[PDB]
């Protein structure tokens, strides 16, 4: 598709009208339209007003007379805002009726109006000697031929040219116009040449390859800018019409080509008609800034005037050196001949050079307009690197970026009131393992949990990471866009929760609108209010599971045992207006009213009862372990005897606690009491903090001791840190492989030149950064990339510094992001709480793999795209056999990385597993490759075929995850799972299919028959933290609430050899 | 005066570029004759809305 | 949990805008927003408004001719 | 007085959240002021602002009237 194909046609002369249509040319009749017969835009920003006459009119020198009407005076008269429609058309209508152009008319049908000469003529009220021909012999402005038009005025006149004013687009300014254009009588190709010759030799002239009306005429400039300006705009409207066309669609191109010719100018203009000339590669990469045209241009001729290739540099100067040749591909040249053939006497310009066009391979990624890049930089590349120098990040102002503390959460409002349980599991609780429990909690609680936990529980406050949902429903409240909802709906409840007022339903699933002029105070909520509200729907979920109203049964009640201001007691009491007979009161020893001001045991003489009660206690001083423990059995022992439901919370859930609770339990007389564990999706997602929840049952309750609870275990398994909490730096010196850093991110900026030779420094660590420039006349690029481990796990295995840096060049300079606003990162990013699992599983592996010693080898069977590196060290040998993961030999080769690539067979006569390896299994065993779910049966069968299998050989180490049974018992019975499911029975994590899981005893029962060495361990709160602390993840809240029990419901068995 | 601190604060004179562009200097001085054969120019004059 | 764990910082200098920026940091071109370019506030009982600027502008010296803008006559 | 009244304000609450362990980005890791030449009064400020008494997490002080209760604590 090389010919172009374009219909030329000279459009300024189809604009002139037949002579007998300019009587009516006005539309007198009528008034004007938007759209048709103007265009009028008022430009809030710039606060400028603009209209633009459509049709003939386009082109309109105007009187000053003309200027005299109001219409014109109308810009000042709204300095600030736009012109109303109805002001605008009137006087433009009337403005419109004054016009009238001189004209005979005519029958024959071959005749055209001079429109130029016409309204020319009219500007200058007949005053100039083409005013007076034309107003002496109208007729003269009718015209056959385009060009006798004018060489009839030019022999009546006896003059060699008329200077002609440009009128400006907008008839709202009134500017001095940058330049004027004459025209000349030049009738033949001769007198064109002869003229064109005389122009190269005086100041400031211009002019087209080719002429309207088929006449020759000139641009003359005021100044010099004005002709850069100029010709600034004719390069840019000759380089979009040279793209049309090389993409080889049909286009209307008036003439062929659309840029200006210097005949004389400065050095400047003679640059610009360079480079203007090259039609450069960079205009369809849109690497130039089209904001300040010529200043790009401008610049783009200094690189072609100093250009790496020969061949456009020669080219470039050659253009140079020869201004006033016209300069055109061949493609142009054969469309100029056709337009010769067409109209044999047709002007174009005499002095010309067929150049060929220069390929040029660079093809550069760039994008004006707004929006960050988010790149996903690449461990390896074409390029290598050696030894790199260290590049430093800029100091960047809070105008630009912005670094808060925690990741808010966004979430659906039902989903904060969800919960998990943890039934006992034990049948008996022998003194043995009372004495263990109670030295382990007593030594646990004797010194103070780990720091680190304490810091991620004292930064990830529930409330700060629930504000910005509850305030937003607060603001859609106050403007009355909240309508519909339920009564008991928990999108109610959230209403209660947002606003101090009470809020009525008008009926049905209709709340009230406000009453006018008011606009309620939100409510106050301390931290631990939404959690006592969800502990309030926890209670009504587990008086019966089926139900969707929230609201208490009539006549009932209900006691917030922890109390100061306690404004859950609040709201709770606005939730239930329309229920008629409810009690709720706060108690407790700080109490404040309406709530009653009591300590905990219940005065003797003082009568408390309720259908519920959630108590919240918990003693603010320091104190002994025994007061602490006679303290909270007082309390739980309180909490049971008065109510049909307690919901008691555990500030130490030692098992010693919760067990000597349940002993407690057992001693009061004549009540059998079922009980569970229970967390909340409102509490602090890394509190270790555990609301038990008890209640009568007819039948004595098999299995009421508790042993390895995951509740239980989120606490019992932190402990004092042997290190530190790791504080997130933020990196600015970006040093060429190296693998210093701590956890954290790199955030700075740097020369838009530098910016590609960052990226591929810091793919080093950073598994993705984003990177934006604030401005397209701003030079530096900010960038942001918070420092993956994995990455960091994968790209240090080798000294080899391969990157993508040839392919990041081609970022510079608009393809690597824009954005005017204020970008806010966060310290700590939310994620997923199964992505979050897989981690602490990784960093419970990983520090179970550097105890090992002399393994040669780590094989992850199902290792996907390497999702296990963080786990092997960098020095022993990986390797993948994962179907789906994607192959890249110079990957593997340059990274120590084998890949498999094909399905891995469980059969013992198989396998082949090799001495001194280390295999893991993490999350394969429950899917087939093909993605659907494997049946327990065959999942314990292939778990008993790796323990065979590996029986044989002398060292080996298998890691073989699976899910426990227990799980699906459990979030049977609860409600805040989001991610984790129970549909049919099986587990359904993910996107993926839902998948049966066994039972812990079986498997050890099977592990033993087989005789090998094993011990199911699961990653803990330690682990937690280290995953946290590397990734800079916070929690989220209903991941904090499922977490545990799930990370519980995940064992990791262990075959050692 | 509200429009005159607006339009001093873009300068008391300005520049053409070699580009054409122009650059007001951002200062509130008062012009003397011996800016007149100078770069600048008077920013009244500008007709630069 | 005995040792603090606090992130120091010059917070007074991150505030400090890079010059490129400057020419652009009073957003000519749009009109400021509440909540994000200044911060007013009536207090109907004191009968007292409060105009905040924020980002940068939070240290804003005066020049008496700014105090000469019908912006600062406004709560008369 | 008044500054010295805000700025011990300023390093208590910054204290009180450094002692509940959370991270916290402390533009400055002491926030109160250290007078170099002042009245006695000042001196009192400094004084019971140094020791970051029990009071002030107890909310026994009225913040309404701060430097009054300062001065008021200072004298216990
Ligand atoms: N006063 C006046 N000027 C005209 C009229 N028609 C065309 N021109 C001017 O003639 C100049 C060159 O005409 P053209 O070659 O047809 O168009 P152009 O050079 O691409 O310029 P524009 O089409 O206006 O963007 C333009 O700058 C127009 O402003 C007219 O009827 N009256
Ligand atoms: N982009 C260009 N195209 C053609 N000729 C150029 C270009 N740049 C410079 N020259 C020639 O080389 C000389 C270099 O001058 P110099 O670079 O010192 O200042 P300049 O002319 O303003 O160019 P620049 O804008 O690159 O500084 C000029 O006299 C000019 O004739
Ligand atoms: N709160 C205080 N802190 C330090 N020094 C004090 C304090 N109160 C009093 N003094 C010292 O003891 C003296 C007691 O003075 P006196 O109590 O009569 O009046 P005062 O200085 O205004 O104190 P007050 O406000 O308690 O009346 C003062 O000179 C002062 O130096
Ligand atoms: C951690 S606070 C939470 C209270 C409630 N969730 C709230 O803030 O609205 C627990 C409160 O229980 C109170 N408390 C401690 N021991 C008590 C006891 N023995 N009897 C009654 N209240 C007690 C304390 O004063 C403390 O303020
Ligand atoms: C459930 S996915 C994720 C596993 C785990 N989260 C991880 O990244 O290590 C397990 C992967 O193992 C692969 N796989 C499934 N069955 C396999 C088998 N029998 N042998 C080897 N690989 C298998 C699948 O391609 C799948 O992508
Ligand atoms: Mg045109
Ligand atoms: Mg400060």
């Amino acid at each position: 598709m090389w010919h172009y194909t374009s219909i030329n046609n000279d459009t300024r002369v189809a604009l002139d009208p037949k002579p007998n249509q300019i009587r009516t040319i006005t539309k007198p009749n009528t008034v004007p339209q938007l759209g048709t017969d103007y265009l009028y835009t008022f430009n809030s920003q710039r606060r400028s007003h603009t209209l633009r006459l459509l049709g003939p009119f386009q082109y309109f020198n105007f009187s000053e007379t003309d200027r005299g009407h109001p219409l014109f005076r109308l810009p000042l008269k709204y300095p600030s805002k736009a012109i109303p429609a109805d002001e605008l058309i009137d006087n433009l209508h009337s403005w419109m009726r004054s016009v009238h152009l001189l004209h005979v008319r005519s029958e024959d049908n071959t005749l055209r109006y001079n429109w130029m000469l016409g309204v020319y003529a009219r500007s200058t009220n007949y005053t100039t000697p083409v005013g007076q021909l034309v107003v002496n012999a109208p007729a003269i402005l009718n015209y056959s031929n385009p060009q006798d038009a004018f060489n009839s005025v030019f022999v009546a006149l006896g003059i060699d040219y008329i200077d002609i004013p440009i009128t400006n687009s907008n008839i709202f300014d009134d500017s001095s116009t940058p330049y004027n254009v004459r025209i000349w009588h030049a009738p033949t190709m001769t007198e064109v040449n002869h003229i064109l010759a005389l122009m190269r030799k005086s100041t400031l002239v211009s002019t087209h390859s080719s002429w309207h009306w088929n006449v020759l005429h000139t641009f003359h400039y005021r100044s010099e800018s004005d002709m850069i300006d100029h010709f600034a705009a004719k390069i840019l409207e000759d380089w979009r019409q040279k793209e049309k066309l090389d993409k080889g669609a049909l286009v209307e191109a008036d003439r062929v080509i659309q840029r200006l010719i210097p005949l004389s100018s400065s050095t400047y203009v003679q640059r610009l008609a360079a480079i203007g000339a090259l039609y450069p590669n960079e205009f369809t990469e849109n690497v130039l800034d089209l904001s300040r045209l010529s200043t790009a241009l401008l610049q783009l001729s200094d690189t072609y005037y100093q250009h790496a290739n020969d061949q456009l540099r020669r080219l470039y100067r050659r253009m140079y050196n020869d201004s006033r040749t016209l300069y055109m591909t061949q493609r142009h040249q054969e469309l100029l001949l056709a337009q010769i053939t067409a109209d044999p006497n047709i002007l174009l310009y005499p002095y010309t050079y067929i150049f060929t066009t220069i390929p040029t391979s660079m093809n550069y990624i760039s994008n004006t307009g707004q929006g960050r890049i988010k790149h996903s930089l690449t461990v390896t590349g074409a390029t290598e690197h050696d030894t790199v120098a260290d590049i430093v990040l800029g100091q960047t102002g809070e105008d630009v970026i912005t670094i808060s503390m925690v990741e808010p959460m966004s979430i659906a409002v039902e989903d904060m009131y969800g919960y998990v349980l943890d039934t006992p599991t034990r049948d008996i609780w022998p003194a043995d393992e009372q004495i263990e429990q109670k030295g382990d909690a007593v030594a646990l609680y004797d010194t103070k949990t780990s720091r680190a936990l304490g810091m991620f529980n004292n930064t990830v406050r529930i409330d700060d990471l629930l504000s910005p949902l509850l305030s937003l429903v607060y603001r859609t409240y106050i403007k009355g866009d909240t309508m519909t909802m339920t009564q008991g709906s928990l999108d109610h409840l959230t209403l209660c929760a947002a606003v101090d007022s009470d809020i009525t339903f008008v009926g049905n699933r209709m709340i009230a609108p406000l009453p006018e002029g008011y606009i309620p105070k939100p409510m106050h909520r301390n931290n631990s209010t939404m959690k006592m509200l969800s502990l309030y729907v926890a209670l009504k979920k587990l008086e019966n599971f089926a139900t969707n109203s929230y609201l208490m049964a009539p006549d009932t009640s209900i006691i917030l045992l922890g109390a100061e201001r306690e404004p859950a007691v609040n709201i709770l009491r606005r939730f239930n207006r329309n229920v008629s007979n409810v009690r709720i009161i706060g108690m407790g020893d700080r109490a404040v009213e309406p709530n009653i001001r009591v300590r905990v045991p219940f005065p003797i003489d003082k009568n408390i009862s309720a259908d519920f009660i959630i108590c919240d206690i918990n003693s603010y001083e320091d104190q002994s372990f025994e007061s602490m423990f006679s303290e909270t059995i007082s309390v739980v022992t309180t909490c049971a005897s008065a109510a049909t439901r307690a919901l008691v919370k555990i500030n130490h859930p030692s098992e010693y606690m919760i067990n000597s609770v349940i002993e407690r339990l057992s001693q009061l007389g004549g009540v059998f009491y079922h009980t569970a564990l229970l967390k909340t999706a409102s509490q602090n997602p890394y509190s270790y903090e555990t609301y038990i929840y008890i209640t009568p049952i007819a039948a004595a309750v098999r299995f009421p001791f508790y042993s390895n609870s995951a509740m239980i275990n989120r606490y019992m398994t932190a402990v004092a840190d042997d290190e530190m909490p790791i504080i997130p730096s933020i990196h600015t010196v970006i040093k060429g492989h190296s693998n210093t850093y701590s956890p954290g991110l790199f955030c700075g900026c740097v020369d838009v030149q530098s910016a590609p030779l960052a990226l591929s420094q810091l793919k080093s660590y950073c598994s993705e950064a984003t990177t934006w420039r604030v401005d397209s006349d701003d030079n530096l690029v900010n960038i942001i990339a918070r420092i993956d481990p994995a990455r960091i796990a994968l790209e240090f295995r080798t000294r080899s510094n391969t990157s993508a840096y040839h392919e990041y060049q081609r970022y510079v300079p608009n393809g690597l992001g824009f954005k005017v606003r204020k970008t806010r990162e966060f310290r700590y990013m939310h994620r997923e709480v199964t992505f979050i699992h897989k981690l602490m599983m990784y960093a419970l592996i990983r520090e179970q793999i550097s105890l090992t010693e002399n393994m040669t080898q780590v094989v992850s069977i199902g290792g996907r795209n390497l999702a296990d590196i963080s786990v092997v060290p960098l020095n022993m040998k990986y390797v993948v056999i994962d179907p789906a993961t994607r192959i890249e030999t110079l990957t593997q080769e340059k990274k120590n990385i084998e890949v498999q690539s094909r399905p891995f067979q469980f059969d013992a006569a198989n396998m082949d597993l090799e001495n001194n390896s280390i295999y893991l299994f993490i999350a394969v065993i429950m899917n087939e490759p093909n993605g659907a779910a494997t049946p327990a049966r065959m999942q314990m069968d292939k778990i008993r075929n790796v323990a065979t299998a590996m029986l044989t050989r002398t060292n080996c180490v298998a890691y073989i995850s699976f899910y426990e049974a227990g799980i699906i018992t459990r979030l049977d019975q609860s409600t805040a799972h989001k991610t984790i499911r129970v549909e049919e029975g099986r587990l359904k994590v993910a996107n993926y299919v839902p998948v049966d899981t066994l039972v812990e005893a079986d498997v050890t029962l099977m592990l033993r028959d087989i005789g090998i060495t094993h011990e199911i361990i699961r990653p803990s709160t330690p682990e937690l933290i280290d995953a946290c602390s590397n990734y800079g993840i916070r929690l989220g809240s209903t991941g904090g609430a499922v977490l545990d029990v799930f990370n519980h419901y995940s064992p990791v068995i262990k075959l050692v050899r | 005066p509200v429009e005159y601190g607006i339009f001093v604060q873009r300068g008391a004179t300005y520049t053409i570029n070699a580009a054409g562009e122009f650059e007001f200097s951002g200062r509130n001085e008062k012009w003397d004759q011996a800016l007149y054969l100078s770069e600048h120019f008077p920013a009244l004059f500008s007709d630069v809305p």
